[PDB]
């Protein structure tokens, strides 16, 4: 049997959740996330079953499992002709890709977001994931006047009062966003900067000198980010090993790039002779 | 798109001997005909072809002929033979690019998709390899003409085969040098790489010929690559290049010196050996 | 215009030769590396960048005089070092 | 108390990690310590060698530095020389006595 | 003096003060005198 028994089955998690029981609710669940292929008739069946499994995700600090959760709930067809609750559908696939830690899922989940006619409807949310695709961020105060009150604004308001009216969850999504915008500094830091004062960085993230060692340790404990801080003359770098053999090694790299471009016109010349000294 | 060809010794000399067989025209004749073949893996293959019936007259340079009925008979009696070999392009005798090839591809173009031509040597000398091969790309760009294509040349080699090989050091019987030690790199690509290096400084000296005194355009699309190759000259010695090179050096020269310490007294044990053989074959013998 | 011996300019400088504040040229030059006309390093404690690759533009018959000079005396080189492997690579095979 | 110590030098290893170089008046004061104790006990570190480093008594400055050396080179082929010199002690025992 | 004139040590004396100072000189590795040490041998093990 394919819908009743799952419709029996997925109603006690939400038991469990009055339970406060996560560890039971996501046993329960592992029998239906297998349970797929009848996507003909089950237009709000399966949306309850996300709508269960928001809580499941949204607990703990699962801000990637609720990708696919997101973009399921973008998936079923009858959310589209339902344009302002589709547009709370707009803000939930786009609260999370921000919310979402670093990784390559992250990066080209940019572009699984990107590249969207009817995304880009919302003006600010295409220069939101703009903003984390290109160059150097504005700080983040002033990011937050600039976009901290159109969450209010628009036909989109719900998910964004979700991220808005819990102060402690809302909270976490104040320290996760601003997470983003303090480490947005520090990717393209480490990428361009070989060697930065302390107090520089601490006022490009607008905050302590200690607080920014705060930022910078637990990150090269992560070895995320590697560098090689200082308190004595504040001289911190990033990304300066002792390299015995990638000097004549990437030398070595150079001259294979050399012999192949000094092979690439060549080949070019002797046509570009024959096109006017042919005949 | 395409990688590479492969051409083989049998499709080499399967051009030079129609060469032969029209040589009796004395005047001028280019071999042009019809390469077969496959392409599998992005790999172009040559492994059969034949030659067309072709005429040209000096005036009105922009007229030829394959006689397709030629190519249909003998070639439904090639993939009746062999279902396995087809139709990989054509090619032509390739002295210095006539002018008809330009449209012989477009002309049978209707067979292979990229129909490749081939050039040839009829007279064997180079100090690299004279085997060439183009393919056909058109350009509605830039500034030429508004109806461009010039063919691009592909990376070409000789292919070999373990069914042509027995044939090949067979028929060479002349010098072959083997033995590939220490010296086989020094005369390949030490002695004959340096030489290799000449003519491609050479090329661009060929194309430095138009101060002010060659052909009429000028740059566009030669400069950014010459502008790369003198951008992209390498790194000079004042940092760790003959640190980290000593360095190196310095590390491999240890792996020679044990290499050098023990071969000499490998040959002092065999000298050992020869010794027992003296000594005691002297007075047992006579 | 600075040759492959230094290339090596300072933000002293690009606030001279482009009149723009001291706390401005990095931006400018991060915008740079973003786009990717220039490839180079920057370092902010010695106020200097390491700039390697430059857009490559176009040029008159008067920059193809240095880059035929530039050549010249590079084929010797080639002439020079490739002589001493004739000759001294002489006897290994003849 | 024995996993006292090495939740202390699990601690010890963790803030010690980012830099070159400090004074040990700042880690005293970031794990919430002593100065003496974690200087026998950094001394201690870099006498058992599983930390290592340089320390100071001027103001204690701790200077970090680490590189792996090249190891597998010199010696594997300095045991070579003994196995065959050992050869040629054999090269007696057939050269000569023998002829 | 004719220590450091012969060629033997290197840096110098504060003849004013009276200590003569000396630099580390560590890293002759990377110097080129052990690849001579070496290609002297090189050589003879080779004529060996």
């Amino acid at each position: 049997e394919k819908k009743e028994r799952v419709e029996f089955i997925l109603e006690q998690m939400r038991l469990c959740l009055a339970v406060k029981d996560y560890i039971r609710t996501q046993i329960i669940s592992k029998k239906i996330n297998t349970k797929f292929f009848q996507e003909e008739n089950t237009e709000k069946l399966k949306l309850k079953y996300y709508n269960l499994m928001i809580q499941l995700d949204q607990h703990e600090g699962s801000y990637l499992s609720i990708c696919k959760h997101y973009r399921a709930i973008y998936d079923t067809p009858c959310i589209q002709a339902e344009s302002e609750k589709w547009q709370q559908a707009l803000k939930s696939v786009v609260l999370y890709v921000i919310l979402a830690p670093f990784d390559n899922e992250q990066s080209d989940l940019v572009h699984r977001i990107s590249g969207d006619k009817k995304l880009e409807e919302i003006p600010k949310y295409k220069d939101l994931l703009k903003l984390f695709t290109t160059m150097e961020l504005m700080r983040w105060s002033t990011l937050v006047e600039d976009y901290g009150m159109e969450l209010r604004k628009g036909s989109l308001e719900s998910p964004a009062t979700d991220v808005f009216g819990s102060t402690e969850e809302g909270e976490k999504r104040w320290k996760d966003l601003k997470n983003r915008v303090v480490e947005h500094n520090i990717r393209i830091m480490a990428k361009y900067y070989t060697r930065i004062t302390m107090k520089r960085m601490a006022q490009l993230l607008d905050l302590s000198v200690d607080e920014s060692e705060a930022f910078l340790s637990n990150l090269v404990v992560n070895k995320t980010i590697f560098a090689k801080v200082d308190r004595l003359a504040g001289i911190i770098n990033f990304q300066r090993p002792k390299d015995p053999n990638n000097l004549l090694n990437d030398w070595s790299q150079k001259l294979n790039s050399l012999m192949s471009l000094v092979n690439k016109t060549t080949h070019l010349i002797a046509k570009e002779e024959m096109i006017h000294n042919l005949q | 798109a395409v990688q590479k060809v492969v051409v083989h010794p049998l499709v080499l000399l399967s051009v030079v001997d129609h060469f032969n067989r029209i040589g009796k025209v004395g005047n001028q004749k280019r071999v042009v005909g019809v390469l077969l073949g496959s392409w599998q893996k992005k790999v172009l293959d040559v492994s059969n072809s034949f030659a067309v019936p072709f005429d040209e007259d000096d005036k009105d340079d922009s007229v030829w002929f394959l006689d397709h009925d030629y190519l249909e008979n003998m070639y439904g009696m090639f993939k009746k033979v062999n279902a396995r070999e087809r139709i990989v392009g054509w090619y032509h005798t390739g002295p210095k690019l006539h002018k008809n090839d330009i449209a012989i591809n477009e002309l049978m173009k209707r067979y292979c998709p990229n129909s490749v031509l081939v050039i040839i040597d009829v007279k064997p000398k180079d100090l690299g390899l004279p085997t060439e091969a183009y393919i056909s790309v058109e350009e509605v760009h830039d500034d030429g003409t508004p109806t461009s294509k010039t063919f691009e040349h592909v990376t070409s080699e000789i292919g070999a085969e373990e069914a042509e090989e027995v044939g090949v050091e067979h028929l060479l019987r002349d010098i072959k040098d083997t033995t590939v030690g220490t010296l086989s790199q020094r005369i390949t690509n030490q002695v004959h790489g340096l030489k290799g290096l000449n003519s491609k400084l050479l090329d661009i000296r060929s194309y430095l010929e138009k101060v002010a005194t060659g052909k009429l355009p000028i740059n566009h699309q030669i400069i950014y690559q010459l502008q790369d190759v003198f951008n992209l000259l390498p790194d000079v010695s004042l940092q760790e290049f003959v640190k980290a090179f000593y360095l190196k050096t310095n590390d491999q020269m240890v792996v020679v010196y044990l290499a050098s310490l023990i071969r000499s007294v490998v040959a002092l044990h065999n000298l050992i050996n020869n010794k027992i053989a003296n000594r005691d074959a002297e007075k047992k013998e006579g | 215009t600075r040759p492959a011996n230094h290339r090596q300019l300072t933000f002293e400088e690009i606030a001279k030769s482009a009149k723009i504040t001291v706390n401005e040229v990095e931006l400018l030059v991060m915008k740079a590396l973003s786009v990717g006309l220039v490839k180079g390093s920057i370092d902010e404690v010695d106020k200097r960048v390491h700039m390697t690759w430059v857009q490559p533009r176009v040029l008159d018959l008067q920059q193809i005089k240095g880059m035929k000079d530039r050549l010249e005396f590079w084929c010797t080189d080639v002439k020079s070092m490739e002589m001493l492997v004739e000759h001294q690579a002489h006897d290994i095979l003849t | 108390a024995k996993l006292y110590d090495n939740l202390l030098e699990q601690n010890l290893i963790r803030v010690i990690e980012p830099f070159s170089r400090v004074q040990i008046e700042h880690i005293s004061s970031l794990i919430k310590l002593s100065k003496a104790d974690v200087e026998r006990k950094l001394s201690q570190m870099i006498l058992d060698k599983k930390f290592h480093g340089i320390l100071d008594q001027g103001e204690g400055v701790l200077i970090i530095f680490d590189e792996p050396p090249v190891d597998k080179t010199y010696e594997a082929a300095l045991e070579t020389i003994q196995n065959m010199s050992k050869v040629v002690d054999s090269l007696y025992n057939k050269a000569k006595k023998l002829t | 003096a004719k220590a450091i004139r012969d060629g033997v040590i290197e840096a110098s004396i504060n003849h004013e003060k009276g200590y003569v100072q000396s630099k580390e000189m560590i890293d002759i590795y990377s110097t080129r005198e052990p690849q001579l040490a070496f290609h002297q041998r090189i050589s003879f093990c080779l004529d060996i």
